[PDB]
RNA sequence: GCUCGCCGGAAGACCAAGGGUUCCUGUCCAACGUUAAUCGGGGCAGGGUGAGUCGACCCCUAAGGCGAGGCCGAAAGGCGUAGUCGAUGGGAAACAGGUUAAUAUUCCUGUACUUGGUGUUACUGCGAAGGGGGGACGGAGAAGGCUAUGUUGGCCGGGCGACGGUUGUCCCGGUUUAAGCGUGUAGGCUGGUUUUCCAGGCAAAUCCGGAAAAUCAAGGCUGAGGCGUGAUGACGAGGCACUACGGUGCUGAAGCAACAAAUGCCCUGCUUCCAGGAAAAGCCUCUAAGCAUCAGGUAACAUCAAAUCGUACCCCAAACCGACACAGGUGGUCAGGUAGAGAAUACCAAGGCGCUUGAGAGAACUCGGGUGAAGGAACUAGGCAAAAUGGUGCCGUAACUUCGGGAGAAGGCACGCUGAUAUGUAGGUGAGGUCCCUCGCGGAUGGAGCUGAAAUCAGUCGAAGAUACCAGCUGGCUGCAACUGUUUAUUAAAAACACAGCACUGUGCAAACACGAAAGUGGACGUAUACGGUGUGACGCCUGCCCGGUGCCGGAAGGUUAAUU
RNA sequence: AGGACCGAACCGACUAAUGUUGAAAAAUUAGCGGAUGACUUGUGGCUGGGGGUGAAAGGCCAAUCAAACCGGGAGAUAGCU
């Protein structure tokens, strides 16, 4: 449920929380946990390479099964869990042989539901098949881009891909961006949408809530001195130049895709 | 791949 | 078994002081200056061989040498090891 | 008021000690220069 | 010792 | 014991 | 207590 | 002074 | 030495860091010490630091560092795999009393505990670089049970008062005791037990995970405190005997209860929330290859071992960082009494100090304060400064509002002490007894004793009862910024920055983008409900016209146009 | 519950006076703001100079910052004093 906080303090007035009562209140499944490495957006040279990253809550990494390659063996959803590492929720699934895994929780999937991967799996949400075996027009998520590599497309909360056509070795996919892209038909996809579609209706409500997520403040280029940013300078609020990145590239319309290797696969750009 | 474990 | 050549090098001098005198009279403990690299086991072995007394236990400490001045020229005395060697009751050096 | 020198022997030795100097060619050049000058104390060590 | 970092 | 040379 | 007295 | 408020 | 004053959540005590002999004793007073100095953190000499259990070393890892090969780079080098380092984190064990001029959980006394090596006795599936378990984790909140600790009574010892009174409902002091071992309690967690089987845990597994039966309705795990023992001991007010007036030696009473009570312990708990909360080893368990009347395991006993280095002293400071014996700076720990909500504040205890020039005098003027006739902002750029307000309980409280607020709005009344209700009430705690008793760390009744608000009524003192310290000034109109935050270390704290929210735009993942001659790395162990860039800046109502210019996006027929030929 | 409220520790630095060859190369005193958080703090680590880092003041990067410090080119050059 999407819940508005009452304005008992000014930092609470605008808060809108997504409260899912079905998520496991307890601890995550410890065999599928690893540590994360907080970067502060710094690379191995120790330099900030992505600005505005730092702090926020400590997070354990849940090993999610994006490959969904345990074919033939049914699994039962034990519980839905909060995952701090991503927008989607995850589902702890128990395979009939005793193996536990995490998957991305699809929309609708709940504790007790049966899932299965493979060529012969039923067309139902949470099942994973090669897109060769998924009907054209189907809604899918966690879509592989190379066979056996693991799902890379439509993993964020509420996202999905439409299989719009199948022609030979390739399917054509309508991505959430609006891009039409070809992928090999041998690539796997999970049926249904990624759950937690209410994610986008959250309102952080205060500066501190972004800080909890490890987002540090954005300083506007125009608030700086010329030495620091192309936009810097001026007696009072001045601008008078084409908007650019801190490194001087135009930042209002200029296209930056340059990948001749993958151009072949793009049927139609998002435009 | 990667210091986390890969 | 430590070699006698080693045992003949480890004990350097009896340490003369009020504390050492009180140690011997009250607690049956001789105080020795010992080689800086002397272990408790070597000191025990040496005292038993050379003084011919039963040793109960050896306690050891390193005395850090004092910084001193000789005609407004700064110097430091050497560090040295002190051993409180407790003899078994009734040995009497 | 907190002044600039806040001593830590560990940080001193890690920053400027003999082994830190020996770790890089530029640090070894420091030691070469200080030996050539005839410094009594080559490093903070 | 090792991909965790050791 | 002596590693110093004895 | 309690400023009322205690 | 407290429990009562103060 | 007596008195006085000051600190006492410190100006006491113990440490880490840092320093390094400053420690203790004797001796000296040139210099050092903002004065003198017989004194000193000064000179000189001598002394002083005692560990299986405290810490380091050590085993284990984090960030990160280094990094055989390797990948990359004119060279230098960069990155990184196995590795290997790296605590600020995980990993065995000791307490009380006594003692030195100066060390003590280290010495001594008493009483313990841990790990490992040998040897022996008995019983034995052992075996890891592998599997599994465990270690192993957040914020907030709430309550119960406790203890530290305090207070009072009882007890024991001493007292009978410099001035009225003081054999009592009187005064002073003491009333302390550990780890360990035994017991298992308030509380917390979890169904147990066997059998059969299995696409998982790289192989295997008797382990873990899974499935199905049977069967029992209870077991198990955890756990403060208490109690017992430790302890016929130790300690002990004091007295006595010595005194080289510093202190030695001896002797030793009571040593209980009730009540109050932590921020400590049960509690790595419980409840709840979202921002979803290290790792690795020790440890436990499983087997592999291998070993197979052995090795090895297990338990019992004996025996040996536990090295090395630190340990003095200062440590909110005269010993560290500040050139100084410098109003500065510096992390952790301990937490007495009366009043108090309190770690505020006042006064005190333990303990520590009076700040290393003094003596006079009692001008102007300066500094820090106190009081002020009448007036009361007339001062001034400006009420700057000062003065004022200030507590608790209750009554009461406007516009406006996003319905939370505004609000402690405003304003008002009561307030000490004594007695009574009730020689101390409601409440809290709870003995002996009596009664059941899975006959006990149990339940039921029982109220002694202890603690103890609040109210009302009646009195009573003062000018004044929130009497000190402590402790909101209030209201009205308006600019700006929604808000909490952030900032020019050292003249600017703001209307500036940020901010949630909004929009545009890029980005299909080997993402855009960024750091990198590169390899790589960040972005992200993310994947368009995502990520980067830009502008705007909560929310409400909204956001009009212009694409000529400059960008950007798309087009590409035609004109012009590079190397090349 | 809360970037909630009052208020110590703790963090800060709005006003005034003092001090300005200071007790102090930025403090003291009286008031002042935050005080469960976008908090604060110990230990260690990483980022390096046209470089870092910056809730952005050209702030900060060892009392130094519109380009640190040290050494070197170096006796730069100085139609100026
Ligand atoms: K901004
Ligand atoms: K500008
Ligand atoms: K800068
Ligand atoms: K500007
Ligand atoms: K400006
Ligand atoms: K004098
Ligand atoms: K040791
Ligand atoms: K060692
Ligand atoms: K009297
Ligand atoms: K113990
Ligand atoms: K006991
Ligand atoms: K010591
Ligand atoms: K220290
Ligand atoms: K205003
Ligand atoms: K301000
Ligand atoms: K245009
Ligand atoms: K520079
Ligand atoms: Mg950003
Ligand atoms: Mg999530
Ligand atoms: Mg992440
Ligand atoms: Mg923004
Ligand atoms: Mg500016
Ligand atoms: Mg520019
Ligand atoms: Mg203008
Ligand atoms: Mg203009
Ligand atoms: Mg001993
Ligand atoms: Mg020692
Ligand atoms: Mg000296
Ligand atoms: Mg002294
Ligand atoms: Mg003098
Ligand atoms: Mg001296
Ligand atoms: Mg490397
Ligand atoms: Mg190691
Ligand atoms: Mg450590
Ligand atoms: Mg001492
Ligand atoms: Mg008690
Ligand atoms: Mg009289
Ligand atoms: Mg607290
Ligand atoms: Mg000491
Ligand atoms: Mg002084
Ligand atoms: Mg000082
Ligand atoms: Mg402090
Ligand atoms: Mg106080
Ligand atoms: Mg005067
Ligand atoms: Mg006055
Ligand atoms: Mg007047
Ligand atoms: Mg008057
Ligand atoms: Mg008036
Ligand atoms: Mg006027
Ligand atoms: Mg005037
Ligand atoms: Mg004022
Ligand atoms: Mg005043
Ligand atoms: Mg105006
Ligand atoms: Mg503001
Ligand atoms: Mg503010
Ligand atoms: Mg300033
Ligand atoms: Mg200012
Ligand atoms: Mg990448
Ligand atoms: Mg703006
Ligand atoms: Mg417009
Ligand atoms: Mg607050
Ligand atoms: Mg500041
Ligand atoms: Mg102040
Ligand atoms: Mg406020
Ligand atoms: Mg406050
Ligand atoms: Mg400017
Ligand atoms: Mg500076
Ligand atoms: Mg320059
Ligand atoms: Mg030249
Ligand atoms: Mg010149």
């Amino acid at each position: 449920a999407v819940v508005k906080c009452k304005p008992t303090s000014p930092g609470r007035r605008h808060v809108v929380k997504v409260v899912n009562p079905e998520l496991h209140k307890g601890k995550p499944f410890a065999p599928l946990l690893e540590k994360n490495s907080k970067s502060g957006g710094r690379n191995n040279n120790g330099r900030i390479t992505t600005r505005h990253i730092g702090g926020g809550h400590k997070q354990a990494y849940r090993i999610v099964d994006f490959k969904r390659n345990k074919d033939g063996i049914p699994a039962v959803v034990e519980r839905l869990e909060y995952d701090p590492n991503r927008s989607a929720n995850i589902a702890l699934v128990l395979y009939k042989d005793g193996e536990r895994r995490y998957i991305l929780a699809p929309k609708g999937l709940k504790a007790g539901d049966q899932i299965q991967s493979g060529v012969d799996a039923a067309i139902k949400p949470g099942n994973t098949l090669p897109m060769r075996n998924i009907p054209v027009g189907s809604t899918v998520h966690n879509v592989e881009m190379k066979p056996g590599k693991g799902g890379q497309l439509a993993r964020s909360a509420g996202t999905y891909v439409q299989i719009v056509a199948r022609d030979g070795a390739y399917v054509t996919l309508r991505l959430r961006s609006g891009e039409m892209r070809k992928v090999e038909a041998d690539c796997r996809a999970t049926l249904g949408e990624v759950g937690n579609a209410e994610h986008m209706l959250r309102v952080l409500g205060k500066a501190g809530a972004a800080r909890w997520r490890g987002v540090r403040p954005t300083v506007r280029g125009t608030a700086m001195n010329p030495v620091d940013h192309p936009h810097g300078g001026g007696e009072g609020r001045n601008f008078g130049k084409h908007p650019v990145t801190p490194w001087g590239v135009q930042t209002k319309g200029k296209k930056t895709r340059s990948n001749k290797r993958t151009d072949k696969f793009i049927v139609r750009r998002r435009s | 791949k990667a210091x986390r474990a890969s | 078994m430590i070699r006698e050549e080693r045992l003949l090098k480890v004990l350097r001098a009896p340490h003369v002081s009020e504390k050492a005198s009180t140690a011997m009279e009250k607690s049956n403990t001789i105080v020795l200056k010992v080689a800086k690299d002397a272990t408790k086991a070597e000191i025990k072995a040496a005292v038993q061989k050379l003084f011919e007394v039963e040793v109960e236990v050896v306690n050891t400490l390193v005395v850090k040498g004092k910084v001193k001045r000789h005609g407004q020229r700064i110097g430091r005395r050497s560090d040295w090891k002190k051993a409180y060697v407790t003899l078994k009751e009734g040995q009497n050096l | 008021m907190k002044r600039t020198f806040q001593p830590s022997v560990l940080k001193r030795n890690r920053s400027h000690g003999f082994r830190a100097r020996m770790a890089t060619k530029n640090g070894r050049q420091v030691l070469a220069r200080r030996r050539a000058k005839g410094r009594a104390r080559l490093t903070v060590s």
